[PDB]
């Protein structure tokens, strides 16, 4: 029943944690996303750890991230029907809508796709679009249910926090 | 349902609602005044959260609500005078006291962050803050603030091929403080580039995303077998929940792209290469055409992005600045591409333009293309059959000439006379700006270099033989001044250019 | 502004083009105005905006329906406006899928954006029950050409405006039916046309010859001038004259160009006219260039060229594209106007011209013109 959340405040707005883990990595490919919109407060905290797990989970579930990606890129034109038939199955099989899981696959493959995008002046202009139906995709399902299932951002850093030392932990072994 | 004004003073007045209205305080009262109907209460009063409810709220108020009267009365039946004051205020000026309702009203709550906010939203390209044009920026800024309270409007933004016009309208936004947030309420930025017949339609099923952006899209329809007038409808629909948005079309090439946004009568900032496409419109229309920077303002850029600033080291800065032909992308392709910081290097890439074209100077900058030239081909490719012959056998011409028609009526193919070698010209020069002209003294018209350079290794160099030599049958047929009609009698003032082909 | 405002956004919901203010041809947009109102009430009717393509019909159109809230506010609750344009057998079918979607509400549009496949029948059975929970609603169909979609109309007992390049298509109702001409513009109105557009505007006989001279070359044709404006730029005399001459020698492709109108000349509107009628009046007409324009010529005269199957198989032209203007009282005149000359002039393949003039010399009052051809 309650008054303004985590994911409800301006410095969180979903499309400040896209545009940066695109922006993000898109530099880990050398390329530089210079048309990426800017950030209203620069990169936050919360933004860092998305960083974290996005990179986490491109690499232990990579799995169809070179298939999906093209799906999506097999088309002059990209739109968001065709990226929501792709990405109804990344970050989840077979549950809450967005759970953490969801939220990190969607944004980890978003940026994916965009740096992919990104090696073809063809195909770049679209990163755009990308950015747009993966911040949209996200929003209309955090909407109504991680109030009720009890989830948040303060919550997704206490989770971040521990998967990001238990996996350099095991980075080391 | 509510007018814009109406949604405008919600609008407005949302920062003080997600404060302390709770939308379950109002479904009673509502439903007692025939405005809301149960089920409107159960679809607001069952989300999980306030926004969320206040969310829901709005759009059932601006559909079902003749007038803010029933929600200013509620909000003094709950002991809320202070929101129900506001909008009663918001109202008063804007019928009583306009142009003091934004000074009044409006501004007083809005900060740099809620304007960067907006321009987040808004899917803004980020402000490049180096070279800032201040007088085409301050342009834009001075004409979007005299626009703003036009229903609906057409600003365009047109020049060449990199002349800067992207990173205009970007700064012009990024800059004001005004505009996106007290002129506007908010703005949605989206690159067209369109070409193909369904173009235009995907465009504006985006716009449709775009201006339903916190709707529940859970089951937002897949378009692929909608028909044009249903995406509008719904459109128009969305419209209610956005009013006074300033859409900005970048890079438009279709002039389908303006007939619809004509349609649904939106304010709109449009860049593009083609003004002709502005003949589309049947509504206000106003201009802004981007230039190429002037000699000293190349010079401007070239230092804030690094290059030095200077006797003969002088002379090989000046000749970047006539192969740039003061088209910003190109200028810039150049910074990238000079690894040292040395007029030599630089020369060498100056000789290389002059010995290549201009994918020597080929880079990876910050624009779209790889050569300014590959953005030119567009350009070439949506011209008339006539037009882009005409300006292929513009080829054998000086670059930086004030050639009179009579001179290029000899090699541009073709009761009346030539006036119709003026005419394609005066095309060529509208649509893409790939060719320019002067009322007086006497007509004439001119091609740029790097236009030039483009317009070289683009034709079969069989046609440029073909017609400089169908030049020089022509002079015997019969400087910064225009030569006189018995000047072309010759064509060897422009020698050092005419036969170093 | 409030009222202004919502009279704007019923409109644009009623996908209303915005109306052009620059210039308003005040008595048939008033007239338009009247006849609606004095028709609101009926069950079901058929306003006819009747003209050459281009005359002004669609403007005319919405500035009726866009100057007070009198016809969408008092008059009629909403309207939902429609090109047809409609060419095919299954246009028809088409048109109305979008009749029955501009009816529902807007989630309903969301969920379902299209129709499911159904027979024609069964859409007038939905697009009936639809027509219940809203209730007068004036329907305005642009550009209509086939038949059917009168019929359509009148079966689902619809109010309309209809705006047509083809009077015929009204054999098809039944109930009642008021017409509207929207005629070529008087030398006035096209003075007064040009002038809200800021063109020139003459000073002496010989400015004025010029303004003349364009004036004719297009039949006081709105979409063809605002064609030739957009084409005159300088925007002087001196290029107004460069403009007429590339016209009386190139034909209506001479100022061809973008403007608010969907067709860049006024050949590509024709055109779809000619293909619209019996292969023997597509042919009546193709002989009809070797005359005289702007000359009243009388069956008899016309009999020579194409009597009875002659006199009224010229008078469908008339009626259906208004490409012919018959003229009765004194004699029984069809004259051809200049802008539909130049239309066929050009199009009437290069030799059909040739065998028309023989089988003519069997006339000189017309020396400089038919010397030309
Ligand atoms: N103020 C600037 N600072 C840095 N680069 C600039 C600036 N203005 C223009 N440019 C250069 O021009 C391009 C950026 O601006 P922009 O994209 O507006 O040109 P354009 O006219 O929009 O291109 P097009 O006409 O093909 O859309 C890039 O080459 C960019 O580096
Ligand atoms: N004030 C005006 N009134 C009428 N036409 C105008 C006006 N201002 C410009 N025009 C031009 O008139 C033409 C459009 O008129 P309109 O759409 O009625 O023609 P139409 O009769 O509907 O043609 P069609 O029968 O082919 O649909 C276009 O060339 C348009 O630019
Ligand atoms: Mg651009
Ligand atoms: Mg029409």
């Amino acid at each position: 029943d309650g008054k303004i959340n985590d994911w409800e405040e301006p410095r969180l707005d979903i499309e400040g944690f896209v545009v940066d883990y695109f922006t993000h990595r898109i530099r880990q490919n050398g390329m530089e996303w210079f048309g990426a919109p800017g950030l209203p407060s620069g990169v936050q905290p919360e933004h860092e750890m998305m960083r974290v797990m996005g990179t986490i989970f491109e690499k232990k579930h990579a799995e169809n991230f070179e298939t999906f990606s093209e799906q999506l890129l097999a088309v002059p034109r990209i739109s968001f029907s065709l990226y929501q038939d792709v990405v109804r199955t990344v970050g989840n099989a077979q549950q809450s809508p967005m759970s953490y899981g969801r939220l990190i696959g969607l944004i980890s493959f978003g940026g994916f796709v965009a740096a992919k995008m990104m090696e073809s002046v063809e195909l770049q202009g679209q990163v755009r679009n990308l950015f747009v139906y993966t911040s949209l995709f996200i929003k209309t399902r955090i909407r109504n249910n991680w109030k009720e299932h009890n989830r948040s951002w303060d919550d997704f850093m206490t989770l971040g926090k521990q998967m990001k030392e238990d996996y350099e932990r095991a980075e080391a072994e | 349902m509510l007018c814009e004004i109406e949604c405008r003073a919600l609008s407005t007045a949302h920062t003080r609602l997600i404060h302390d209205f709770e939308p379950r305080d109002a479904l009673t009262y509502l439903e007692g005044k025939n405005i809301f109907t149960e089920d409107h209460s159960e679809l607001i009063s069952k989300m999980s959260t306030r926004l969320e409810r206040i969310a829901n709220f709005l759009r059932i108020y601006r559909r079902q609500a003749s007038e803010l009267g029933p929600l200013i009365d509620f909000f003094n039946y709950n002991n809320q005078s202070h929101l129900a004051d506001f909008l009663e205020d918001y109202i008063d000026f804007a019928i009583n006291e306009p142009d003091l309702l934004r000074p009044v009203v409006i501004a007083p709550q809005f900060s740099r962050q809620m304007l960067d906010r907006k321009l987040l939203l808004g899917n803004v390209p980020k402000q490049m803050t180096c070279y800032i044009r201040e007088y085409h920026v301050d342009r834009v800024i001075k004409k979007l603030d005299e626009m703003c309270d036009l229903d609906s409007f057409f600003l365009f933004l047109h020049g060449r091929a990199g002349s800067g016009k992207s990173v205009i309208a970007s700064q012009a936004l990024s800059k004001s403080d005004q505009l996106i947030g007290i002129n506007y309420d908010s703005i949605v930025w989206l690159k067209d580039s369109g070409t193909a017949p369904k173009s235009t339609f995907d465009l504006f099923t985006d716009i449709l995303l775009m201006l339903k952006s916190e709707d529940d899209l859970l089951n937002f329809p897949s378009v692929e077998h909608v028909t044009s007038v249903v995406l509008k409808r719904m459109i128009c629909n969305a419209l209610i929940d956005r009013p006074n948005t300033l859409f900005v079309f970048d890079d438009v090439v279709q002039e389908e792209t303006i007939r619809w946004a004509q349609e649904l009568r939106l304010r709109c900032l449009v860049t593009t290469r083609d003004v002709e496409i502005s003949n589309a419109a049947s509504q206000t229309c106003e201009f802004i055409e981007v230039t190429s920077l002037e000699i000293d303002e190349c010079y401007d850029f070239l230092e804030a992005y690094g290059m030095p600033m200077p006797e003969k080291e002088e002379d090989v800065l000046n000749k970047t600045i006539e192969l740039s032909s003061g088209n910003p992308a190109t200028l810039m392709m150049f910074f990238k591409s000079c690894e040292p910081k040395t007029f030599e290097k630089m020369a060498q890439l100056n000789n290389k333009l002059e010995s290549r074209g201009l994918v020597g100077v080929e880079c990876i900058t910050p624009y779209s293309y790889k050569s300014l030239a590959m953005a030119l081909q567009r350009c070439v490719e949506v011209l008339s059959d006539e037009d882009r012959s005409a300006l292929a056998f513009a080829v054998v011409m000086p670059p930086g000439v004030d050639i009179p028609v009579k001179l290029w009526s000899c090699v541009i193919p073709v009761e009346q006379l030539d006036d119709e070698v003026a005419d394609r010209l005066k095309r060529l020069s509208k649509r893409g700006a790939l060719l320019s002209g002067k009322r007086m003294p006497v007509l004439t018209f001119k091609i740029d270099h790097i236009i030039h350079m483009f317009l070289k290794h683009v034709v079969d160099a069989q046609t440029i033989a073909n017609g400089i030599s169908i030049l020089e049958q022509r002079l015997l047929e019969i400087e910064t001044v225009i030569r006189p009609e018995d000047f072309p009698k010759f064509m060897q003032l422009h020698q050092k250019f005419y036969d170093s082909l």
